[PDB]
């Protein structure tokens, strides 16, 4: 009564005056709690969960049962009351002072008898009012737990409880472990769906059966730190809560969903705009910009990010899994650059594992973390930790051909599943990232290669690598006539690193061809080129 | 590579009850 | 909320004691769209330590009064809260656990407080561990159903270390990732903060103290941020010039970059 | 009113209970630049625990009722200070506006008085820490961090002290009726920073005129000089009397030469040259290498005894087997400066021990240590004079059990030859023959052994 009061919130209470929002599903979750609840000993449920899946959701559809006697009759008229801990411990600076709590609060539950006393993060028991000389108050309900004289529903995450009521193994004994799952997509839109009305009051916006069905597609497909019964509503709450921004009603659409997915990861999940639209069908034209003469790449990689932005790719395999083959300087990572420049408008958005710094196996140990026990632990990789923070990003293999034997093989499970556990035990999704290899690569007497740089792919890769590279796309080497283009790039932005009044640089002359020939052999790449543009034309043409 | 990260573990740092001594 | 934790950052506001805000407006938007949220309502300020995350909240303790508020971040009260305060004094049981259930109940029973915690790293383990009782406890019942609105601050690697670290935790902070501010936009800020540092040093600011002091901070002083290192250079200076008294320039801010750095001229 | 729970520096200042500093005027004057600030305004002044962080305060405060201060710190008080009573006297600062609180714990505010600033700086503090202080409680509190500046307090210099020991001269010719003089101040802070290191010299040195002024008008019941500050010191750090530094070695060193006799003379000239004359103690005293003797860490031995400290005060490091690390020779020199530091290995060649060991700490001496067809280190009698030395120990003992080990010249010449491993073939031959001999009493008390060994 009084005693509960002060220590503690009364969920039936709560439940009588509307402030527990609907659980909609979660009916054969709470007919286990029930079950558990109507025992004669142990009658004591833990709603062990991923955090966020509804854990304290379920006991809120079960305070709300007893309001509407949808419970069996030995749980009906019972006081359901979330014990705050942090209440029992406030206040007991001296000795016995939250013992005395404790059994005040014991001895109102054995008088009253409908009491089921909901502790709410119950790892925080073992140690809770623990202090030099104390009692916890693990140890006094210890004997009414397992009596069954205390009804006691708890709610422990998963990883909180092995490390809290697994290593208090009496404690584990006294509870029922009642796996609440995290649900379906096709049940988090029941949940949405019954949730409509309390977003719909608060934001004071219309949120239509489409928007509840992206929801929760989006957020499955497209998030990965939270669950389903969260990360959905997630997106469902700052979809209205801009809402309730920008008009300072509006239909909550697929659309203004996808714009907070995308303010939200990085990843474009947008219904395209049609300005989005036509540069992206004109995207291997407007990746002209900055690399030239390609024409089977730079259409490749726009094939590969249409049918990504067309949701036309396969929602398990990476957005684009590529090789960049062929002789060294054609444009390998300046396509990266390139493919990185129209993604997010900066050329150093990509991530560039330099793979000439791996040769063995015993460092290759920055892209897959350290296991445990091992140094590295707790900053376990530098592939995974850049790539579940920006889940949308291409990343940049550069120099695969100087690298292990045995470091593409860790990556061989990220080409076609699209994760990669790390070492300190957490999937990351590779699956909307847009992997790329970069590789450097006749002889005799022949009448007058494509076929021997395969060949020489199949010597240095394994052939089942090569199986799950979605597109291998062998470079051709840039001709004499289009070494006049690619100077005439060097003059407009490396010539506007320059400041506008120290130089004067386009001056369409002829002597470009001589630019053109000074720097470049067939054996070179345009990389001995892009120098002698710089230390000749216009980093001496400045100091002056 | 088999560097072995020695985890160290501190003594409990924890709070403490009281003995209080009476007044009127 | 207590004015013995913390303070209340709109009542300042509303007197003008805050510092005026020129920049950081789409930030600001970020923290009020969390803010309007039902559930889960707890944006966390993810940034570079000293790249304006108060600056953020100061600047919308100011827009509660000037009134750009979304109505459901209307007439309510931003009182500031060191965590850490909470902390200090706490060696027998039950002392940081009766303050902060204090301070929570001066949030049911007032009911438009909006907590701006800094040093979340220090919220999982401000009591003895997390079996035991601690804020990363007793808060987060509350912080997923929206019945109270905390305002974060993390670096980037506390929010890595200590949030991202733990589960149930990444799920009710919501990240708001406050950036490190260009050259430009730093020039905006001193232009807004001027009318403070000329009234408070009573000397005069060049403009051409702030397009150096923007630009000399990046160039020498790497171990700290720029809305802060440049902030600096035009507060001493002023208080150099009141020190040896009235004009700073780019030369009053100079020597003043120099004390500090190990350069002999 | 504030008098009745803290108490003014300002007007301690004026009437002259406050004793000067002369020198600290970098350190004053930051402390005024940190104040003047709009944001930031609170200086904490980091120090050390005797470096004098409330001397500038004391100092700071004597510059209020002087005036070479901002006019944005002209005419204010320095005050130098449960939860009804703190509130109250607070919003007696606040009310004001126009007062400064000093605090020497601040590190125990935030160990609340902490938040409570804010509201009433819209006060200023004014704090004192140390350097492990201010990084583990000031620089973890980020809600601080914004309000507090670090001000370095350094370690003053030996002449620096003497000018405060030239300020604090009529306090102490006052209060013991006693008349100091140069010289003693001299002295008195030349062997502050040499002979204490649990404290630092801004104290180390008053300290010592503090009680010679106090041992002159004990034991009369005139002037300290030079000879005072030595006496004064020494029953106050235990050591005896000897401390006349006569330019810096001499053949006392090479008195002891346990071994190769131009080694010691070559030791001896080179600390003489690199003590008094030249070598700027920028780099450290000492700063030699050995060349690969005897085994060369007896005579390192000698060097620690004769120059600075014990035996003790010689630190042998190995790196035989420590090289894999990031430092024992850090700690051991913290604690004690002027440290003679030995590196028993310097051969073993890695990159990790060669970045500890350029980096090296001002006055610390520092040490570093058959298959033809053909017939073509101590010598004979430099053996002889190291066997006298390891059987001195074994006479030592017997002359509890009345007994005087005399070893004749051939059986020291044919252990010689037998005996590093001289030390050990003494414990096979003198000691484990002749203890079985004293169990069975063939030999024993009221007898004077002679172990006289044939066939040398
Ligand atoms: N079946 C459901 N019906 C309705 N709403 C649900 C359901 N499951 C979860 N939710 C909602 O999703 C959110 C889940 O947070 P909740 O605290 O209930 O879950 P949890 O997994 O116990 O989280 P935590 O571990 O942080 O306490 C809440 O807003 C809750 O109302
Ligand atoms: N397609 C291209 N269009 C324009 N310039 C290019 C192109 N490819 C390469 N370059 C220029 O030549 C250089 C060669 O480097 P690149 O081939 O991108 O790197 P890598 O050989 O490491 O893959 C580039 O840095 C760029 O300056
Ligand atoms: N628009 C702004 N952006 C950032 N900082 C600002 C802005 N306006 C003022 N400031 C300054 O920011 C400082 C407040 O601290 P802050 O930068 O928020 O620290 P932190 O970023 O570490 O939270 C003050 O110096 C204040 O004057
Ligand atoms: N510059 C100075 N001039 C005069 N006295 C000084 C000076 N520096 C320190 N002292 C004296 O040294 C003693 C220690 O004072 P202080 O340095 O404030 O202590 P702490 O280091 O514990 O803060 C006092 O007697 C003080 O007067």
């Amino acid at each position: 009564s009084l005693v509960l009061d002060q220590f503690g919130r009364n969920l039936t209470a709560a439940a009588m005056e509307g402030k527990l929002d609907p659980v909609i599903g979660r009916e054969k979750e709470i007919e286990r709690v029930m079950q558990v609840l109507s025992r004669r000993t142990k009658n004591n449920p833990v709603l062990i969960g991923e955090p966020g899946v509804g854990k304290t959701a379920v006991v809120e559809g079960l305070a709300q049962a007893i309001v509407h006697g949808e419970v069996p009759e030995t749980l009906k008229d019972k006081q359901l009351y979330t014990l705050d801990l942090g209440s029992l411990v406030a206040g007991s600076r001296y000795r016995g002072d939250f013992e005395e709590r404790l059994k005040k609060v014991l001895k109102e539950i054995n008088t009253r008898g409908d009491i089921i006393l909901f502790i709410d993060a119950l790892h925080t028991l073992v140690g809770a009012g623990a202090a030099e000389g104390a009692i916890d108050a693990a140890s006094i309900l210890k004997p009414k737990l397992a009596r069954g004289e205390l009804q006691t529903i708890g709610a422990t995450t998963l990883d909180e409880y092995r490390k809290y009521i697994e290593k208090d193994a009496a404690l584990e004994r006294r509870f029922q472990p009642v796996q609440v799952g995290e649900p379906t997509v096709e049940h988090t839109i029941e949940i949405l769906k019954g949730l409509r009305d309390r977003y719909e009051a608060h934001h004071r916006v219309s949120i239509t059966d489409a928007a509840m069905v992206a929801a929760a597609t989006l957020a499955d497909r497209y998030i990965n730190d939270r669950f389903l019964p969260d990360k959905a509503i997630d997106l469902i709450d700052e979809a209205g809560a801009r809402m309730r921004i920008r008009r300072m009603v509006a239909e909550v659409d697929d659309e203004q969903i996808a714009e907070v997915l995308g303010n939200w990861t990085g990843i474009p999940v947008f219904k395209l705009t049609e300005a989005e639209t036509t540069r992206l069908l004109r995207m291997e034209e407007e990746l002209h910009k900055r690399i030239i003469g390609q024409e089977d790449a730079v259409k490749a990689v726009s094939k590969a990010i249409r049918r990504t932005r067309a949701g036309l790719k396969d929602p398990k395999r990476p957005s684009g899994s590529f090789i960049f083959a062929g002789p060294s300087g054609v444009g390998k990572t300046e396509l990266s650059k390139a493919l990185a420049n129209f993604l997010f408008g900066d050329d150093d958005a990509l991530i560039q594992i330099d793979m000439g710094e791996f040769h063995d196996r015993f460092t290759a140990s920055r892209l897959f973390g350290a296991p445990p026990g091992y140094v590295g632990y707790e900053e376990g990789g530098q592939l995974t930790e850049k790539v579940r923070r920006k889940p949308f990003s291409v990343v940049l293999f550069d120099a695969i051909e100087k690298a292990h034997q045995e470091i593409y093989n860790s990556l061989l499970q990220v080409l076609e599943d699209g994760r990669l556990t790390d070492g300190q035990g957490r999937t990351v999704d590779f699956k909307n990232t847009v992997l790329i290899f970069t590789s450097n690569l006749g002889l005799g007497f022949s009448k007058g290669m494509k076929q021997k740089v395969n060949d020489e792919l199949k010597k240095h890769f394994r052939p089942e690598f090569l199986n799950r590279i979605d597109d291998i796309i062998v470079f051709h080497q840039l001709t004499r006539e289009e070494i006049i283009r690619m100077v005439d790039l060097m003059i407009s932005r490396v010539a506007g690193q320059l400041k506008s009044k120290d130089m004067a640089l386009v001056l369409t002359d002829a002597a470009k061809a001589l630019l053109a020939k000074r720097g470049f052999d067939p054996v070179l790449g345009a990389r001995p080129l892009r120098r002698t543009i710089q230390r000749e034309i216009e980093d001496q043409l400045s100091e002056k | 590579m088999k560097v072995l990260i020695l985890a160290c573990l501190v003594a409990l740092a924890l709070a403490r009850e009281l003995e209080e001594l009476n007044v009127p």
